[PDB]
RNA sequence: UUGGUGUGUUU
């Protein structure tokens, strides 16, 4: 384990694979960097995953790294206001406020994540058919 | 899940949608001129996953930071029949003849946000006014009124159309009605009325 | 002069070739094998007794989507113009229903096959929920246990696609005209060249590639389509096309019956 | 009715910004620096570098709204094949004998230089155009 | 909650016609035609085929907002036409087309069984 | 929750398509391959049945309410 | 607070949606809205017949 | 939640400082009044006794 | 906010309850449909009716004192479909003409004549753009020194009211003032202007429905070789910011008058990684097609720039912090995956991938820095906006 | 048909 004050004093590279120096010209892929000033590094901590950096409402969120970031930030201060199950017990509790949405699916752009909010087995929302084309006017 | 959000605009019924090839239609329609200064291309990249795991029915690994390009899914989605880059020819439904442009199109995963449009519309006549000043209350739940407030008085200030403001800050509020006796100045007239 | 090619036929599809017609009358019987099929599904539902897992609506709404056979519904009316005040057995297939998880442990599906037409203007075989084989148990309505009394009581009443969905006839309809774009109707989308890319049509086999020396044929208009009717089980597939033509003669007569009336 | 008849070389095409649309530039056979240039569209009528090409200027097809023709009325367009209709848009007296006129065809252009016996009597508000072959 | 009927899209009123004609007279023998309780499905299918016959003219209609269930025409033919007739014509045409197509579908699912 | 009647998209009736699916499902077949087998082409009605997740067992998991 | 801005009545408040198929000068507004707010006419010898008919 | 008041319309401690790799949400903080303050506890965090 | 901020309007009543718009007023209220809401405050005498009628009514507040040119133009669809609407080899065929001229409510009653007669009558977009605009107009524009012969079709000249040439775009119809809208109101007072949104949006939205309009993923895409060159071209910039490394970490670097040492390095390295991503984002720009949607959008300009382009397909630049490089956040090093005192680009934000490729995480939480950089000035600073505009006022 | 504090969310 490591608080704020290690992170002064460690070095990491992101995934596994950055740990052997790796192998082109492919324009599919991303672009990590060299790491060519340190010969001889001394790396003292990989990460396990980089999707672990986010919090839990931002998870979520299918492919976070393609984005404008306040756009995050809006998806993740959205989530939080989805309809669906709340807790299962819903027959028995009285609450001031608590909405079941019908038909929840699990996203088919789940991630690795959601297994661990059990979103896959309580969703909010739907898949429904995008379609992202100007018809007659009404969604300028 | 990537923001690009608003209001139900309009409804249309079943045949009225555009419609592929097969016989699909769509359920919602995000506009193109959302895209392209909003910069948020995980959007369709979401879009064109979504297509493919649900022709080869299962769910796709969508965790970020992989080698998950967008080649493979092109050359998947192109290699179950299909084109490589989303788009299908579809059509108006109200003459079929062909929409010029291909158009993209797809299944996404959508929410369903708090808010609605029947808990925030209100309009009011009159009614509950507060003991204390006579202006009428604030507040939703006991049907209030709005504020109409300091620089909508300097709009009206700029068109300048003060009899408006007179309207506003007179009529639609506490009208109240005082005396003064024309010496002291002051407004001490004790006003008995129906013996005048 | 118009011609009708079937392809395929089967009782869950028909994939035909209609030949020869305009585009706008093809599309038009598109829009009325949606929309404007006469059928018949529950309309008022009066629970006598619920304790389900399920509330009440979500029940109603799941029963609005269940489909009934309408084969013979033309000869029982609307709902809103037939001559009673509310339901009698001149327009209504009234269903009650109670299964009743007796015995205090198990799980209960309430299903299509178990639902019991009381009454209806009989003989006439509507109401019944269509069956796949006749070993069909069916739509998924609900799981009951110990003692939950589901008592219901349901009115069938005859609506159309534009009231709301519950009375869709059918299913998914594929509709295309000229597969080799020799009308340059559409433009193609290209990064390299557009031939290849575009994968050809299943009705691509069935005509010619065009050839490069040829102009452009300005005064060729569309001339050939596709269509692909499903069902539902709720109509067969000829019965719908049928008697969404002749749903459309009807309107079209209508108007112009108004035509020779202010005439 | 005609005021203007010429027989023209073709001698560059410009397809380049436009799919459909093509841009020649004919200069003259029967009296050169008269060059004339006319945007044209491929697929109703398409041309090629170094064919031949009658072109007429009119300004009354017959020999308010546009209907769509008849059969059993007559035009004088009825031995061409790309008739276009234009406006007389700007008409620039210049030097010695360039004289230029400029009139569109709605989106499309038409330039035309040379002497002053051809063109003494173009200077009108809508002209036609006539390619034969 | 403002949310009204949806058989607004095909039940006429009382006092209302279904079929409301007022001729324009900016131009001569043209006419503006108020349909009641429809949708396109109508009205495609009358614009083409209003459209290739010779003495018609102009025809074009539009559905005013897609909220409510109506939309309004125009019609000029030739000067020697009156309209009405052409499109009263123009109904006998299709349903022949019609009843043409439901009959020889009848006699091609009887051979296809 | 429990299985719809119809596909959301299209609306061809699924809802009985549910148990047999879980039957294929336990021979060991793959859910594309299940789907194909239960003549599911288009994909509204593969997304209607896919996606979809089962919360009223643990609406029965409650020992009874009466 | 309450002079020289404050609260008032014959107000309304709702959220919105875009409509091209409107003039320049046009708002929507829902039917129920319009059943709460209202606006004084007069009675005058030019309109009794249809503030009659509103009455009725 | 962060204690700085309101008092102090300061952008420095409102920043996404650059400490935050796996312990906050460089994504997640409300719009507005929050914003830079509001710091959610990471999908690995944990709160030492 | 200004003084069109409060406009009059007229009432149409409509079912299922939200309220309906035009949305050419979209700008000057500065409305998005996001969920916005907005008053509506009724006279209760016939006194404040006229007011509202003669002074408040948006025909008679087009024109913005602010900076003396309309501020109510076109918006995202309408703008982007005439664009695509009038270009030069669109045509028309006469059935569709018909409906499309019945939308002007202002059209007379005569079609124009179709500029093609013959083999098969067509039509170009620009006389039926030419039907909405009225009788009396004039519109004389000279873009880049264009001629009376018109090789890239840009520019404007506008007699009659007929279009003569040129792609009617956002400098001409958009906010621009000396724009077509303006001149409109110039000649025929408020409400010819009126009418004339009314006119173009319904045309061209009816248009731009049997048209169509879509963005796809390839849109974003370039080929591999320009890709190649793009990465090429990068990789020199990165070079070339080695070499400033080279020559200011070997001290051979001159100083620029009122910055010292350390800020003219940050200024070099600013200018270099910004002509980086222009002449980048230039080549981007220059091979993508013309039926390329997104370029369609840009060269309209009813939304984004070419910085937008840049950053979704070749390069997205620096990230920033108050206009500078960002801060070592911890001693020496912006992160904890770096090395210390590197001051090359990946280390203190430059994006080299597109957005389309993906971020390393690193990249992506640099530009984490820079959401949090506006959100924090749009709820911050409008603190100063509210209280300058309030003193002013009073 | 309360006040008065305080919290979170919308633009
Ligand atoms: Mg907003
Ligand atoms: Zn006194
Ligand atoms: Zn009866
Ligand atoms: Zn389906």
């Amino acid at each position: 384990y490591v608080d704020g004050e290690e992170e002064e004093t460690i070095m990491i590279a992101m995934t596994p694979e950055d740990l052997q120096t790796r192998s082109l010209n492919d324009t599919a892929k991303r672009i990590k960097p060299e790491m060519s000033t340190s010969s001889h590094h001394t790396f003292t901590h990989c990460e396990i995953h980089p999707s672990m950096i986010l919090g839990v409402a931002a998870s979520i969120i299918p492919f976070p790294d393609h984005n404008q970031s306040p756009r995050n930030t809006y998806q993740s201060a959205m989530g939080k206001q989805a309809m669906g199950v709340f807790l299962t017990n819903y027959n028995v509790r009285m609450d001031t406020m608590a909405n079941i949405l019908y038909y929840p699916q699990k996203p088919l752009a789940k991630t690795q994540a959601m297994e661990y909010l059990k979103f896959r087995e309580l969703p909010a929302g739907q898949n429904a058919i995008v379609a992202i084309a100007c018809y007659s006017g009404y969604n300028q | 899940r990537h923001g690009q959000k608003g209001t139900i605009g309009v409804t249309y019924r079943h045949e009225d949608m555009p419609f592929s090839a097969e016989g699909i239609v769509p359920d919602l329609i995000i506009n193109p001129h959302a895209i392209p200064s909003r910069m948020t291309v995980a959007h369709l990249i979401e879009c064109l996953l979504s297509k493919v795991g649900s022709i080869r029915g299962y769910e796709g690994d969508a965790t970020p930071f992989t080698d998950l390009t967008v080649d493979a899914v092109s050359n998947l989605l192109r290699d179950n029949g299909y084109q490589s880059r989303g788009f299908e020819v579809m059509y108006n439904g109200h003459t079929g003849k062909k929409l010029m442009a291909q158009v993209f199109f797809g299944p996404t995963y959508y929410q369903r946000l708090r808010h609605m449009v029947d808990d925030k519309i209100h309009a009011r006549a009159r009614g509950p006014v507060q003991v204390l000043t006579r202006q009428p209350v604030e507040g939703r739940s006991r049907d209030g009124g709005l504020r109409f407030g300091e620089m909508e008085r300097d709009c009206m200030i700029a068109h300048g159309a003060a009899g408006f403001l007179k309207e506003r800050l007179m009529e639609a509020s506490d009208a109240f009605r005082v005396h003064v006796c024309g010496i002291c100045g002051l407004m001490s007239v004790i006003a008995n009325l129906k013996k005048n | 002069e118009p011609k009708v090619n079937i392809i395929n036929a089967q009782d869950d599809e028909v994939e035909l070739m209609l030949s020869d017609v305009n585009l706008s009358l093809a599309n038009s019987l598109r829009r009325t094998m949606l929309a404007e099929v006469p059928t018949l599904a529950i309309d008022l539902v009066e629970i006598k007794m619920n304790t389900s897992v399920l509330a009440d609506e979500f029940i109603s709404h799941r029963l609005g989507l269940i489909p009934l056979v309408s084969e013979d519904v033309e000869e029982m009316k609307y709902s809103r113009d037939c001559t009673c005040e509310d339901y009698c057995d001149e327009c209504s297939v009234v269903l009650e229903l109670s299964a009743r998880h007796e015995g205090e442990e198990g799980t209960t599906d309430v299903y299509s096959s178990s639902l019991i037409k009381v009454s209806g203007p009989g003989n006439l075989n509507v109401g019944e929920p269509v069956r796949r084989d006749d070993y069909d148990q069916g739509i998924l309505l609900c799981k009951l246990r110990n003692h939950q009394e589901l008592n219901i009581r349901c009115i069938a009443k005859k609506g159309i696609a534009k009231e709301h969905a519950k009375w869709s006839p059918c299913s998914a309809i594929a509709f295309e005209y000229d597969p080799h774009n020799k009308l340059k109707h559409t433009d193609f989308w290209f990064e390299v060249d557009a031939k290849k890319e575009w994968p050809d049509s299943k009705y691509a086999t069935w005509e010619e590639p065009p050839k490069p020396g040829e102009v452009f044929d300005y005064k060729a208009k569309p001339n050939r389509f596709y269509m692909t009717v499903e069902t539902t089980g709720s109509l067969k597939a000829n019965q719908v096309f049928s008697r969404g033509i002749k749903t459309l003669q009807e309107k079209l007569a209508n108007v112009l019956f108004e035509l020779e009336n202010s005439r | 009715s005609a005021l203007f008849d010429d027989i023209f070389t073709v001698q560059t095409v410009d397809n380049g910004r436009y799919n459909k649309v093509s841009r020649i530039i004919g200069i003259s056979t029967t009296n050169s620096a008269i060059k004339l240039t006319l945007d044209i569209n491929n697929e109703m009528f398409p041309v090629s570098q170094d064919d031949s090409l009658t072109v007429t200027l009119a300004n009354s097809l017959s020999l308010k709204s546009w209907r769509p023709p008849k059969p059993t009325d007559k035009s004088l367009a009825d031995d061409y094949d790309y008739v276009m209709f234009g406006t007389v848009y700007k008409f620039e007296e210049g030097d010695e004998d360039k004289i230029k006129v400029y009139v569109s065809f709605g989106g499309l252009l038409m330039c035309l230089e040379g002497g002053y016996k051809s063109l003494a009597s173009l200077k009108q508000d809508n002209l036609y155009i006539l390619i034969r072959r | 909650m403002n949310a009204p009927d949806r058989f607004e899209l095909f039940i006429l009123p009382d006092d209302v016609p279904k079929l409301k004609i007022t001729p324009d007279s900016r131009v001569p023998n043209c006419i503006i035609i108020k349909f009641e309780r429809e949708d396109h499905t109508l009205a495609n299918l009358l614009r083409e085929e209003l459209a290739l016959y010779p003495d018609v003219t102009f025809v074009a209609y539009k559905v005013e907002h897609p909220l409510f269930a109506n939309f309004v025409m125009r019609l000029q033919t030739e000067e020697g036409t009156r309209p009405k007739q052409a499109l009263e014509r123009a109904c006998a045409s299709i349903i022949n087309k019609l009843k043409t197509l439901d009959h020889k579908f009848n006699e091609e699912w009887n051979i296809k069984n | 929750m429990i299985i719809p009647v119809r596909c959301f998209s299209c609306g061809k009736v699924v809802g009985d398509k549910w148990d047999a699916y879980l039957r294929l499902l336990e021979e060991g077949k793959q859910e594309g391959d299940a789907l194909d087998e239960l003549k599911l082409k288009r994909y509204c009605c593969r997304r209607m049945v896919l996606t979809h997740v089962d919360l009223i067992e643990k609406f029965l998991r409650y020992n009874p309410l009466e | 607070g309450n002079l020289m801005g404050k609260r008032v009545d014959f107000s309304a408040r709702t959220v919105i949606s875009g409509d091209p198929n409107l003039e320049l000068d046009q708002v929507g507004v829902p039917i129920s809205i319009a059943k709460t707010l209202s606006y004084p006419e007069t009675v005058t010898q030019y309109n009794i017949h249809r503030l009659t008919e509103y009455v009725r | 939640n962060t204690p700085i008041g309101r008092d102090g319309k300061l952008a420095k401690p409102r920043q996404l400082h650059n400490t935050h790799w796996g312990l906050v949400c460089p994504a997640e903080t409300p719009e507005g009044q929050a914003c830079g303050l509001v710091k959610n506890l990471s999908l690995l965090s944990g709160i030492s006794i | 906010l200004h003084k069109m901020s409060m406009m009059a309007h007229r009432v149409k009543v409509m079912p299922y309850s939200t309220f309906r718009l035009n949305l050419s007023v979209t700008s000057p209220y500065n409305a998005d449909f996001d969920g916005d809401e907005m008053n509506l405050h009724v006279p209760q005498s016939e006194e404040t009716r006229a007011e509202l009628s003669q002074l408040c009514a948006v025909p008679l507040q087009i024109v913005s004192p602010q900076s003396n040119k309309p501020v109510m133009g076109i918006v995202q669809d309408t703008l982007c479909g005439v664009r695509k609407m009038t270009l030069r080899d669109t045509f028309i065929e006469y059935e569709q003409v018909m409906n499309m001229l019945f939308w002007v409510p202002s059209w007379d009653g005569v079609v124009p004549q179709p500029a093609i007669l013959k083999p098969k009558p067509l039509w170009t977009g620009k006389q039926l753009l030419s039907i909405a605009i009225p009788s009396g107009i004039h519109l004389q524009r000279t873009d880049g020194g264009n001629s009376l012969l018109s090789p890239k079709d840009n520019g404007m000249l506008i007699v009659d009211g007929k279009v003569m040439f040129g792609v009617v775009d956002k400098k001409t119809v958009g906010s621009g003032g000396g724009g077509l809208i303006h001149t409109v109101m110039r000649e025929k007072g408020p409400k010819i202007c009126a009418e004339l949104f009314g006119n173009i949006q319904k045309v061209v939205n009816y248009w731009l429905l049997h048209n169509g309009f879509s963005i796809g993923i390839g849109d974003a895409i370039a080929d591999a070789s320009t890709m190649k060159e793009i990465t090429h071209a990068i990789s020199s910039a990165k070079e070339q910011v080695q070499e400033i490394i080279y020559k200011a970490q070997h001290n051979e670097l001159e100083l620029k008058p009122g910055m010292t040492l350390r800020e003219s390095f940050e200024g070099e390295v600013s200018r270099t990684l910004n002509d980086a991503r222009d002449s980048a984002g230039r080549s981007a720009e220059m091979n993508l097609k013309d039926l390329n949607n997104v370029k369609q959008m840009v060269s309209a300009g009813s939304k984004g720039s070419f910085i937008n382009i840049a950053q979704m397909s070749a390069c997205v630049g620096q990230q920033m912090v108050e206009g500078k490089r960002i801060a070592f956040g911890f001693a020496d090093r912006s992160l904890p995956h770096f090395t210390k005192d590197d001051f090359s680009p990946e280390s203190k934000g430059f994006v080299e991938n597109s957005y389309l490729r993906g971020l390393t995480p690193q990249e992506f939480f640099f530009h984490a820095m820079a959401g949090r950089e506006g959100l924090i000035d749009t709820a911050v600073k409008t603190a100063e906006t509210g209280y300058i505009q309030r003193r002013l006022v009073k």
